[PDB]
RNA sequence: GUCAAGUAAUGAAGCGCACAUGGUGGAUGCCUUGGCAGUCAGAGGCGAUGAAAGACGUGACAGCCUGCGAUAAGCUUCGGGGAGGCGGCAAUAUCCUGUGAUCCGGAGAUUUCUGAAUGGGGAAACCCACUUACCAUAAGGUAGGUAUCUUGUACAAGAAGCGAACGAGGGGAAGUGAAACAUCUCAGUACCCUUAGGAAAAGACAUCAAAUGAGAUUCCCCAAGUAGCGGCGAGCGAACGGGGAGAAGCCGAUUAAUGCUAAUGUAGAAGAACAGCGUGGGAAAGCUGACCGUAGUAGGUGAUAGUCCUGUAUUCGAAACAUUAGCGUUAACAUAUUAAGUAGGGCGGGACACGAGAAAUCCUGUCUGAAGAUGGGGGGACCAUCCUCCAAGGCUAAAUACUCCUGACUGACCGAUAGUGAACCAGUACCGUGAGGGAAAGGCGAAAAGAACCCCUGUGAGGGGAGUGAAAUAGAACCUGAAACCGUGUGCGUACAAGCAGUAGGAGCCUCAAUUUAUUGGGGUGACUGCGUACCUUUUGUAUAAUGGGUCAGCGACUUAUAUUCUGUAGCAAGGUUAACCGUUUAGGGGAGCCGUAGGGAAACCGAGUCUUAAUAGGGCGUCUAG
RNA sequence: CCACUGUCGUUGAAAAGCCAGGGGAUGACUUGUGGAUAGGGGUGAAAGGCUAAUCAAACUCGGUGACAGCUGGUUCUCCC
RNA sequence: GGCUCAAACUAGGAGCCGAAGCUGCGGAUUUGAAACUUGUUUUCAAGUGGUAGGGGAGCGUUGUGUAAGCCUGUGAAGGUGUGUCGUAAGGCAUGCUGGAGGUAUCACAAGAGCGAAUGCUGACGUGAGUAACGAUAAUGCGAGUGAAAAGCUCGCACGCCGGAAGAUCAAGGGUUCCAGUCCAACGUUAAUCGGGGCUGGGUGAGUCGACCCCUAAGGCGAGGCCGAAAGGCGUAGUCG
RNA sequence: GAAGUGGCAAAUACCAUGCUUCCAGGAAAAGCUUCUAAGGCUAUAAACGAAUCGUACCCUAAACCGA
RNA sequence: UUUAUUAAAAACACAGCACUCUGCAAACACGAAAGUGGACGUAUAGGGUGUGAUGCCUGCCCGGUGCUGGAAGGUUAAUU
RNA sequence: AAUUCCUUGUCAGGUAAGUUCUGACCUGCACGAAUGGCAUAAUGAUGGCAGCGCUGUCUCCAGCAGAGACUCAGUGAAAUCGAAAUCGCAGUGAAGAUGCUGUGUACCCGCGGCUAGACGGAAAGACCCCGUGAACCUUUACUACAGCUUUACAUUGAAC
RNA sequence: GGGUUCUAACUCAGGUAUAACAAUACCGAGGACAAUGUAUGGUGGGUAGUUUGACUGGGGCGGUCU
């Protein structure tokens, strides 16, 4: 049957990407948290 | 311990023992129940009890012929061999020398001989008096102990 | 002062398992089963240490009964006769003589029979 | 000999037990490159001169990591150093190097793209430009300029973003406790948000005190779990004053450069002294005899080294740049002049230990509103007297808080299920749309000497020889190599017998040792007989058909800090004991304070008594010793 | 595009399917791409439906080691 | 089982069996008692079932001092046997394995003792060589290659789809594409084959698509409005 | 080294963004053609250009979403 | 139309009907406010509620609780 | 009667026989007029009842075809599991026994079936009670708050 | 001690200019109202936090509680 993921690159980069994170104060806190944990993947 | 904030599975239904955290002390990699923290091991020793114990130690050294009284133990040059020869003629190759005003070259002479130490009487401790096989006290240091105890 | 308990645990479990030698299956192999097998063996040995004293007297009495009935009276009358004759010989020695010395047991029975 | 009757022995498809010998597995032990907790110092930022984080590149050589940036494991220079070197896995090749390489330290040059990202846009590492000067003649190149906001005269200077904790400020829960719960607690905590500095804040009396007065702020030990607050519940919880640390008071105690002077830091240099003999694969261990020591408990080296190496004690170096302090100069800002919409008041809240309470004091949303040194604030309702101090201007070091970090040093901290989640290519793999969650995984050997060659096999795996090595059941999944679990061999038992599988007896067989030779003793097995329904938990009571456990191995639960009471023990003893601090630091000093030495009473007060009472009566509580 | 009946499947081929049938099939239709609404909130031709296999209050992290008069467990030995 | 002048019943009598009760013998231990007097000795008396629980005395383990000691390549720790000793926890000695450490004694401190917690992690059993091997569209044979062929290649025949199970894309993926080579693992069997390993190669545009110009929904939004802060909205515009 | 032109049938594609009807009344902006405001253009050609990125392959699937 | 995944129905919706609110900066809704939707609509419109094509129709009760109107009296806050 | 407890009410019809169905009665436990009343063509994978046709639904199952099951070769799970040398019966017993008593029966080990028991497996019973447990929902429970509304003061003035 | 009037605070989600939104100016319409702040009374399941006893031949119901 139809499953939950249903990928789309435009939608992925527009809802989770680097610019979408950087465009809000809370997304920048997401990025700061990821950098402090040391993740090799910042954003989708 | 890192993480361990979420409940690993639901309380009922899975057939597993109920778990609240993956850092439970029951779990491998979980926290210590009763994890140690830094602590202070210093004890209060009454002033009169410390003085009494030092008095007992000195009396027992005299009774066991471990205390050796000398007029003065001064070394002309900061040389290990000279103090080794002096302790050999004093028949105390390994010893704790107690003097008032430890000389700045008696210190250097004694600093290498293995079971040999030199102390001012104001820095003499009970363990130091008991550990060494002999205690070579000067008469001046013995008088200072007389007045201190 | 962390204490690792592997060495002491190993020698404790080895002690129990070495005491469980000869046991069938898990009772001589796995500690969880072997430890209660060893405890139960100890409990049986404690009870049977009493019951052995109980069982060997039953054996001696049966042998003496056979011997006395072989020449004359029953066990009960034989023991009464010994008691009247003031013979202090215990049932262990009596059964030994019944089994291994028929003439001596015959004479011993004749004494009890003369006493009644 | 034939018949009859009776009665042994013998077997094993498989199985049990014991032992021997393996497999698997990876415990344990020993080990460490990694962690954890601190002490003493330092430092507390990086960024438009483009950060932190990244993308893509970059090598003789494919990848990943490290470094670097189209000048790309790097270029120049100044110092150090002195024979090897071109980073790691990880070698090979071409080569470099006394014309001084590699390497270490200071400075500089270069420094793609993204990212505050800043020329506009955007799905980060991309798309699209405009313009100035120059060059080219084609369709371009080189060097720049072009974001926004703030402050200055369309021009110059700043800012922005990131990042540990600590500070200050603006907002501010609930779980919980009260054995329910709403006041209250939790707690002004978590969290959100703003914004500094090496600290911050506070700070010089419109403060306390009430003593013979003191003399800013901050922090520590007491005062004291006291006075109080409190559905007077649960709880909350001072101050005065005393002992300390540090002390400072001013009217710019500001910031930023520049130059001299001194010191420090960032590479380095020298650095003593052991031989023989036996064992051993190897000596540092053994025996004998030496030597150095201002250097003797360091790390290594084929086993345990003061004299083998690296070191250590000790003595020392700087061309350059940083930092700290002192003096001088420069430029930016500031430089009050005694304080009215202020003090006080009403209303509603908040803060004070203090919940409206008899509620002082402080803050202010709202509404008001002085006196103004012949004056005003405070001294816990309020008044009088007395004392003290002058708000409505600004500043001010130290003692105090902390650790993303740098150096040194330490540990009755861990040692691979521990210690960081991470000893290893870990914030990785993997899981999730995402925020986010989040592993496992160390060890040959002293040295690779990592097994030439031969043989079986498919030129495979795997093995056997050979060889190496002290050792190869140290052969790479490699130290040790446990248990569960699975085999192989040997001995005995087992196919007419009913059940927690043992126990107490007990025949036979097998096997070792003595013994003059089947007799004992040790070991394996166990026909047959008696008895005998696991363990844990929970219960009145469990073989229970009640719970829990497939097994093994490893880990897994009464701790810690403080207060208090009792007991033991030790020192002192009608006395005992200091705390913080100081200290060249377990000593010594520090007597503030605490407990004990007296009780009664609500208290004043009195005191071996005291309270109640008109009572000297009576009665209550005390007296009639050790802390 | 749906999902009415039954068989099968139920350690499935499948964390909702297959087969045989069934309903709508120019409409209040089905569907692609992008966008909006966010948790006591949304959205709902209304079933407390749905809001990423999670819904009478999502998920993640934090308060947090919530509390648990409840259940489980609680490890060496001997003597009174 | 079996039992009838009982092996039933009534009334007596005498023997015997029968418990961890009592006695005998040996040993330990608690308390109290006369003494060389701290277990210094000889005894004596009364005791010694035990859950919750109270009291007492010890064992072992890691670590620190004792210890620059003592032991240890003439073999440490650990592992595995055996013997031996103690009331026990446990101690000691020693064969084998092992290959580099250990620790007397007395104090001192604990991450100090595991069978259970539907405990945690790893390993490995039972079930069991059992179920299953994923559309019932289907295969047979001859050659080839190969260590080996039902499955690979070629051939002949057969079967299935054919509004697809053929072809072109988008989305999504990212090299799976092609060739050579290999078969350990992966592929639910084998494999010489492969979307697996390895090594090479391969994607060529003025016209196709994107980029680009334009805008929709909807974003962001000089100034502006609002809001404790954070921010929310919005004009010109700028994206989409 | 060959042929390669006639009949018939015929789409849901094209004419057709047409036509006819209906009500539920049917994007926007640019490119393009013209007009001017403040202040080069049109024909003829000739020569020379048109950058960058994607393009393999699956795509009713063994390559996507479902471990 | 609906309980994605045990209920498809008599449940929901529905055209139609009624009551009531709303004079426009509408009522009403989101929002802290600015700003929005309602609506670039305007009582033949918009909101809320009930009922539910159509045919025939829809009786009595205003005590209670709401809603609407009224204000003579009683009571009544801050305040003063 | 989607409403009627008593109740299978009564009477009529339909069947050989009808607690259901249809018609009627009215004694409506406890219908009733927009929480609409009574009907109603058409429509419905809607409910009840009755027929024709048709049949393996059944009497009563038989034969056949393919896929498993079964055997061989290759690969190779699962839940469960204290340990097992794991029989019946009548008793006993924490009260329903493979395991205890007595007794009966039974030589050792597979394979194909089977499901009567192992209070078989699965899920710390959802029923029920308990806990000074949770949640969400309701209201004329309590206490609050948002919102709406009243007045006073302020913004806020002048004249008659 | 109330009404009436006025305009000048205040309001306009009116018109005209200011490109637009907003503001500003003028005009127009309202007008000491409205609106907002503080205080205060009412209302207020719209929303929050909670409570809603025990004994009991199970519990509820009933009864009981000194």
């Amino acid at each position: 049957m139809k499953r939950t993921f249903q990928p789309s690159v435009i939608k992925r980069k527009r809802t989770h990407g680097f610019r979408a994170r950087m465009a809000t104060k809370k997304g920048r806190q997401v990025l700061a948290r990821r950098r402090a944990k040391g993740r090799h993947r910042l954003t989708v | 311990v890192s993480g361990g904030g979420i409940k690993p599975w639901r309380q009922k239904g899975t057939g597993r023992a109920r778990a609240g955290s993956i850092r439970s002390p029951i779990w491998r990699g979980g926290g210590r129940a009763f994890a140690a923290k830094p602590q202070d091991w210093s004890q209060k020793v009454n002033r009169k009890m410390y003085r009494g114990a030092m008095q007992c130690i000195l009396a027992e050294l005299i009774r066991q012929e471990r205390l050796i009284l000398v007029e003065e133990l001064t070394i002309s040059a900061p040389k290990t061999k000279e103090l080794i020869a002096k302790l050999s003629e004093l028949n105390a190759p390994r010893a704790l020398i107690i003097t008032k005003e430890v000389d700045e070259n008696l210190y250097l002479a004694a600093r290498n001989i293995p079971h040999v130490n030199v102390l001012d009487t104001s820095e003499v401790d009970p363990v130091s008096l008991i550990a060494f096989d002999k205690v070579i006290m000067s008469v001046e240091a013995a008088k200072q102990f007389e007045e201190a105890l | 002062a962390r204490v690792k308990r592997g060495v002491q645990a190993n020698r404790r479990h080895k002690k129990i398992l070495k005491r469980a030698k000869g046991y069938y299956g898990a009772r001589s192999r796995v500690y969880r089963v072997a430890v209660q097998a060893v405890t139960k063996a100890g409990q049986y040995a404690y009870r049977d240490r009493r019951n052995k004293k109980r069982t060997f007297r039953r054996l001696w009495i049966a042998r003496i009964n056979a011997g006395a009935r072989l020449n004359g009276l029953s066990y009960s009358r034989f023991i009464n006769g010994m008691k009247k004759a003031n013979i202090t010989i215990d049932r262990r020695v009596l059964a030994d003589i019944a089994m291994h010395d028929a003439a001596t047991f015959g004479a011993l029975v004749e004494k009890a029979k003369a006493e009644l």
